[PDB]
């Protein structure tokens, strides 16, 4: 790979481009792990404005909500509060899967909207909302909630979604959840998790806080954070009860809202993706006593970790059913590492996602026998990058908000042997022959989390790493 | 589980029967399910002439809506221009999705900026952004050009587009000649083919607007041809090759098709093709103006017309047998060149095809959608060979539009049992298509789950989807293909004919039931 | 009973009670059937492997071929000449199914005349039959140039082509100068492929043999280009303009693709484009000669060498990546024209779609057949592709060719559980798709009856056909399409990977049990 | 139309192009109709040799023997005993419709074949084909007979099929059928209806003569010559069931070897197709005493009158049910003709078919207010056109074993509005702007037969003559 000193000197050069203001400011933005430091803040910040003009990866607060927290809740409808953009372009471009039977008691897939035109811009859209519920009431009656996810003209002209939510709510019996992610406010998708886990929290969450009847166990628990990308969730799930414990819910992949209004009666909040839900772990812990851990799911690795810190948490019973669940997929993922390992071994890795994966894969690689020499987050906190440079090896890239020049420039520097990233990079890397994997949607396959996602995984690497197709770039006639 | 061989993704994986009793678990303990039989039940309600009764008279609720947004489009006008960058003022979010759109569709790359205004420029405009956003976008992926566009947040707070860049050049974050075309592109007026009219009327604008005086209808001997909103790369390539054909001086204002595909050999190439500047500004001197998409290049027209003073054929798309015949002779008038013994082959080619084919065609019976342009080409064509459009719908479509398209119902036996629907959605058309079942639907990617709607109510509902239109993004490189001229003519016959031959034989596949009518020859 | 409004022809008329009922009465009354328990049990006998062994152990019996008789592929040959009758010398009924067969695959007219031989023929010879079919053939048809070609009839009884044309000649019957080139092709020696090789080499030999002294190797500065049995128009004209595009001079020597899509206007030609004699009298002053399907152009190669004097390169048929580059480079090569920047780019584009469509290819297996180079191209391809082609069968293939094929699969990873079978026919390859199922078929349209056969076994058994070859006949208009070059890898790429996408799309439609996995993107 | 003088007139005019002895010949085949003319022979002649190089229309007896009358009958397993081309060539081709299990107990779509090579030219097929019979027997076990379809070299080397075929058909106890329809015997499919029809006496029909066992009823028959093309067999048959009888055998379409060996215990043999079947129905009355008759099912005039003279064969009880069968249908037809007979009233149809439909389809057409102006056969012989020149109008045209190129100048004379042939003339026609329908394969529609494929007939005639298509052929610049 490259020396400190090299990778420092490639930072200095592919930001002389710039103007100085974006100079100074993409600097603070790159760079070079050092895995002993354990406080992020001495060498990348995180979480501020994108530069104009740069090409960002970023998306906004109302994919944070729509698109991430809420949309998936499989048999509430979540209605896009704006013009017919936002809900269109968003409308089944995530793979959160849910089992349904989709327009009559699910609604997923669907995208439901006010769709704006000039004369609710100028005069509000809060009677063309209250008309939409009653509409929503007639045509789909087995819905057990709406939603009601901003987009960005909302806020800007006055209206008051809270106000219909209340009124609409008291006259029908019905959860109707206002949600306030227009996309101007923060700088990403991330507020939109916090403003989604704030609005969950005030108009859902509290829903049971009377009620008596549910019958608890010992061994209940949450899987929070996981949306069930290609069955991710699903694939998690049957791991932890093998192991003995109850799922109680999942927020938000397959997830309902009674699943969402059981939630406070569990024992243990299992946290997947912190980013996104650490907001509604800590309000449940500070409201209803529940503790709440992180745990990794991706490979045997880190799977085998989390399987025994969580059982760590029961009684003796869960912790030997652990470790016979482990012992029954040991041939298994032995079986995936024998036959893919001598495939991948030594090959390089650059990765750029969202806000968990591109720490939480690196074990699945390097289970694989791969290295990641370069990763980071368009939208990740300071606490993100603190768990991410343990887990990155000496004098590795990291990049937070990367514009789409830097990165390009990186591979070319850097020339890994695979890189995985979103659908707005792939076509990019594939014509300058570097194997590309999308690490959001999975490429269509998945799912990649537990024991039976790691076979998938490895499949998934070598079909494209070692695919015939990248060594036919050049033209015979111009070798 | 999975046996490391022969290694299942989540279809078939979650039929494993250990995945059926956790799923079966999680349901029954936690999701308060409503009964099956109550599921059932509301299903086949939604199927019915009541329910669709109700589904009609929605004034403020769209479902699952057949149009996208104007900066779409704007985007799509603004990538045809030589080292163009699109660049959209207002939010990010917006430019993420546009891109991941087109991304999908194209399966290539698409570059475009924002200038990310936050909630601070929500308040005090967005004036800074447009300064150090057109700086740094220059600066950094060296456009020749930057062709801006706005996306709701900007519209609503009232950003003034033309004073903040002539700002952004006297301040000297751009330099006095760098061009920067606008049009402001509201996505709560119209739809994304209303911002790619919006676009190129500003770029038109931007390069001949002051510069008239020395303009002189006629003396380049081109014809301009405007595409408007194109999806497809094989139809810029056949209108392209057809005038070529003729001996035709052209020029193609906004041609994307090689930025759209780019070779895989080695290199990222951000900017391909596209017309060029010195084509823009020399316009004015054509014969004359050809719109090949006119319901949706309005603005245009008055500005060509008004401005440039051509005097633009009314044409309709160049779609089908008639329509094709009707370009053509139209080119060949204006331009003095006869229509070459190649294009009279390639016309009778088309037309030997449908002698061929009518008996399969006679009296299918159709529902399709897509954007007004491209669904009255369907609906003539389908005419032309003798099919039934029955449910026409157009959610940009207009009342003028809509009176045209029922004419040309009207001047056929075949358009009798047809109607026309504009500001209807895909909830409006599944309906449809339940209560007046046809044969075939044809539309783009999201008819995939009307279909899947009408085979859950029997085998014998369900109707197929014949993907044509925008997005596509369930098949692959689709996008290659050509709808326009004798050529996109004969691609639409075949995917009819064989749909149709597809569907025929899994009918009749079924040994000793139905594999009598299963026959070698058709 | 008919509803007059809603009429059913046979399919799905026959599926109303009363014919059930009385179909079942005349099974029952008269047929004896065997009870459906016993045909059910027998049917999943035909399944086994120890039914497979039995099946592969025949010697005497053909089941389903896959190949036709010499005289078809003599016929095509020699349509692709100027203003040329194909004459088949022998019995009338050979002809009308030639026709019918060309007929069926193109739809098109086939023109082709026999002289008729009888039984009184049979015992005293056809010299009379050939002396008044020639002169009537020239007098009502006139071809400038009458092809001859012979029936198994005719063989047998050992009619001497050369000197009843000769005594035609001799005694007035047509024209001393008249050309009239022959070969034998007997049906019962080699396929159609071997009696296109056969009339190709009789033709060379007609218009050359005689005249070689004045010949001087590469004195035109073309080369020459021999297709062989081909039957997608897009074949010859993709090969043609890749050629037109290096700025290469050639000649396509023997070239139907005007005569098979003539326009309907009003006329019928029974003539269209073609070689042309002059065309062929001057192939010895080519630089070289190409030959396009060489496992069945052994006979024009040894007359192309051994008269000719050209350095026939050794290429491989143009499929696919690897060998179009070949092709492109020896063209470059014998020619001194550069590969132009136009074809590099569409090289670039495959590679592009390959790159996009690798996830869904990666391992897809599939059983095919076809005609011996067609076959080979086809395994090329899918091993690029990253596909594994497991049963590969060529029934009128040779030793030396599954050789060389052999050595193309044991070159790639891909190839590992592939078998090359030669000799075998369709219930051969209907045993290995059910003891060793692959994804798909991909062959001609008599696969249609073997996907039958699987999808009665179970819907989990069923091997859908992916129709690419000769002939087709259950779809219409693929015989317009490209397989050969970058164009037509083009094609085969995307109608594999939608043909995936299509299934992947039939398998996750079930409402609640798989539509899970029924993704708006792939 | 034309007057006698202009039709004549046009006959010679287009024989004028070809060799004195070609146009001799010719004009014995081409004639103006007068239909008072009871002997057809006094204006045409008809089942002779094809002209050498004329592009003849015409197939061979392998066709009319394989192709045609074997070919259909489906539990039994059908040899194209010769090289490879014939039975590849056929597969498939004819709509011969069957209900079964392909591969397993019906075999018509399949192809088998003895695939000759240079081997079995030179030292014959002989033990060749005796390994293929047991081949056969172990591959396909509940095949119910083995037919052998000699193609054209068979005869030629001196192979003896018959001598196999006894032999295996002893050891296997199994019927086997030598079949000697080589495509040079005759002139046309014709002689192989005859050899077909003659091996069926032979080989199979006499097998139950001793059997007494099946319970015969006074209404029994059998459909003779109706190889059920779309199911033209099966919407026949339901209106005899309908009618009160009781059909017994279909042959061929649909029809299975015990259904052929019932056939003899029947009480009326109805004949279709009578050239291919007129042979075998005169012999089963000559031995076993049963009578026949020919009948048309064509279109609701001669199916009415079909139905009536079958019925007064019968006693007052089936004519009775007649009148019921025929009350029954009187608005589904009435309606076909309400609907489609304005849209096709007046509009002149040329045909050209094989040895019947030339005649037998002209009252369904009339039906519809249509003329055939010109109608004729590939291989009829002087007993079929006596039947035409009833059917057919004053100075209409008529050929036999029509060429190419008479029939295209033909019909650029006549011009007819619509024409009805075969698969190698129909994308002629359509390029010269004529609508086309195929009346052999039906275009991939039918059943014709009876008062369900009328409906579908009169549908299909009007889809394709009145079709958008053919107002599009002219270029508007032209
Ligand atoms: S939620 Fe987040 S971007 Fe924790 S907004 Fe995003 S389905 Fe990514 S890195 Mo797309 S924080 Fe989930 C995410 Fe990670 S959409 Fe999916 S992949 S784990
Ligand atoms: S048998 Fe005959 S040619 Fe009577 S050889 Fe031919 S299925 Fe024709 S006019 Mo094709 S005597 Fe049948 C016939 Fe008529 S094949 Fe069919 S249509 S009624
Ligand atoms: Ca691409
Ligand atoms: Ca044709």
């Amino acid at each position: 790979g490259m020396s400190r000193e090299e990778v420092e000197s490639l930072i200095q050069e592919v930001l002389e481009v710039y103007p100085e203001k974006a100079r100074k400011d993409r600097n603070k933005h790159l760079a070079v792990n050092d895995p002993a430091v354990t406080q992020s803040k001495k060498c990348i910040i995180s979480n501020k404005k994108s530069q104009p003009g740069l090409m960002t990866i970023r998306g906004c607060a109302y994919a944070g909500s729509k698109g991430v927290v809420w949309g998936p809740i499989k048999d509430m409808i979540h209605i896009s509060h704006g013009p017919v953009g936002c809900g269109q372009y968003s409308r089944a471009g995530r793979r959160n899967y849910y089992i349904g039977t989709t327009g009559v008691n699910a609604f997923v897939t669907m995208n439901f909207t006010s769709d704006f035109q000039e004369k609710d811009i100028v005069f509000g859209g809060d009677k063309k909302l209250a008309k939409l519920i009653d509409e929503v009431e007639t045509l789909f009656p087995l819905n057990k909630g709406i939603s009601v996810q901003s987009e960005c003209p909302i806020g800007l002209i006055g209206d008051d979604i809270e106000s219909v939510s209340k009124v609409k709510g008291a006259e029908l019996s019905k959860t109707i959840v206002p949600v306030r992610c227009e996309g101007f406010r923060g700088v990403s998708q991330s507020l939109g998790h916090h403003i989604a886990n704030d609005a969950v929290r005030d108009w859902v969450l509290g829903k049971r806080d009377e009620d008596t009847t549910f019958a608890s166990t010992p061994y209940d628990v949450a899987i929070i954070g996981d949306y069930n990308i290609g069955g991710d969730a699903w694939s998690s799930r049957i791991l932890l009860e093998e192991m003995g414990l109850r799922c109680v819910a999942q927020w938000s992949g397959d997830g309902s809202i009674s699943e969402i209004e059981l939630t406070p009666k569990v024992k243990l909040n299992l946290v997947h993706c912190y980013r996104s839900m650490n907001y509604i772990s800590r309000h449940m812990e500070e409201k209803y006593g529940i503790p709440w851990m992180e745990y990794n799911f991706f490979g045997p690795t880190k799977t085998i970790e989390s399987l025994r810190a969580i059982a760590a948490k029961f009684d003796e019973s869960i912790q030997k059913k652990c470790e016979e669940v482990i012992a029954k997929y040991k041939p298994e993922w032995e079986a995936v590492v024998a036959k893919y390992r001598p495939r991948l071994e030594g090959k390089r890795v650059m990765l750029y996602i969202g806000g968990l994966r591109p720490r939480h894969v690196i074990g699945a690689y390097e289970d694989l026998g791969m290295e990641v020499v370069g990763t980071g987050y368009e939208f990740a906190h300071n606490d993100d990058y603190d768990r991410t440079m343990k887990e990155m090896g000496d004098s590795t890239l990291l990049y937070d908000d990367v514009t789409g020049y830097e990165f390009e420039e990186f591979v070319k520097r850097i020339k890994p042997d695979l890189i995985g990233s979103g659908i707005k990079e792939k076509f990019i890397f594939q014509k300058m022959g570097i194997p590309f994997r999308e690490m959001h949607s999975w490429d269509y396959s998945g799912p990649y989390h537990g024991f039976d996602g790691f076979a998938i995984f490895a499949r998934d690497m070598d079909m494209t790493l070692n695919n015939p197709c990248w060594k036919k770039l050049q033209a015979p006639w111009e070798a | 589980s999975q046996q490391v061989d022969k290694i299942k993704a989540s279809y078939p994986l979650f039929l494993d029967q250990d995945y059926k009793d956790m799923l079966a678990k999680k349901r029954d303990g936690f999701e308060e399910k409503y009964p099956q039989d109550k599921i059932d039940e509301v299903f086949q309600w939604t199927t019915t002439k009541e329910y669709q009764e109700l589904n009609f008279q929605r004034e403020a609720l769209t479902v699952n809506p057949a149009k996208a947004c104007q900066p779409l489009g704007a985007v799509l006008c603004a990538l045809g221009f030589e080292k163009t960058m699109p660049y959209v003022h207002g939010s990010q979010g917006c430019v993420a999705h546009f891109r991941s759109y087109f991304n999908r569709h194209f399966r290539e790359p698409v570059s475009c900026v924002s200038d990310s205004m936050t909630e601070d420029a929500a308040v005090f405009g967005g004036q800074q952004n447009m300064k150090d956003g057109l700086q740094n976008c220059k600066a950094t992926y060296k456009p020749d050009m930057i062709a801006v566009s706005t996306t709701c947040m900007a519209e609503v707070i009232g950003d003034d587009l033309n004073a903040f860049i002539n700002n952004s050049k006297k301040e000297g974050f751009i330099p006095d000649e760098f061009p920067v075309p606008f049009a402001h592109t509201p996505s709560f007026v119209g739809s994304h083919v209303t911002g790619w009219d919006n676009m190129f009327e500003g770029i038109a604008r931007y390069f001949t607007l002051k510069s008239m005086d020395d303009k002189v209808v006629g003396s380049n001997k081109k014809i301009n041809i405007v595409p408007g909103f194109e999806t497809y790369l094989g139809n810029f390539r056949v209108i392209k090759r057809m005038l070529s054909e003729m001996g035709v001086g052209y020029s193609l204002l906004s041609d994307p098709e090689e930025v759209l595909d780019t070779p895989a050999d080695g290199q990222f190439r951000m900017y391909a093709g596209g017309t060029t500047q010195e084509e823009m500004k020399d316009a004015p001197n054509a014969l004359n103006t050809v719109l090949l998409q006119p319901w949706h290049l309005e603005k245009t027209k008055k500005f060509v017309e008004g401005t440039w003073k051509h005097e633009v054929p009314k044409l309709n798309i160049p779609m089908g047998l008639d329509w094709t015949d009707e370009f053509l002779m139209k080119v060949s008038e204006i331009s003095g060149q006869p229509i070459p013994a190649s294009l009279t082959k390639e016309r009778g080619r088309l037309v030997d095809m449908m002698t061929d084919s009518h008996t399969w065609l006679h009296g299918k019976r159709f529902a399709l959608w897509g954007d007004p342009d491209f669904v009255m080409g369907l609906v003539k064509f389908l005419l032309e060979l003798g099919c039934e459009p029955v449910h026409i719908l157009c959610h940009n479509g207009n009342k003028r539009w809509k009176k045209a398209v029922d004419a040309i119902l009207a001047a056929s036996p075949y358009g009798k049992n047809a109607t026309v629907y504009i500001g209807k959605d895909l909830w409006h058309l599944r309906s449809l298509v339940f209560t007046d079942k046809p044969d075939f639907m044809i539309g783009n990617s999201y008819g995939k789950f009307i279909q899947r709607d009408t085979l859950h109510k029997g085998k014998e509902f369900e109707v197929p989807l014949i993907r044509i239109g925008f997005p596509i993004f369930d098949r692959h490189h689709l996008h290659r293909s050509t709808t326009l001229g004798y050529e996109g003519a004969m691609q639409i016959l075949t995917t009819l004919v064989n749909s149709i031959l597809e569907r025929l034989d899994e009918e009749t596949r079924g040994m000793q039931a139905t594999d009598y009518n299963h026959d070698l020859v058709r």
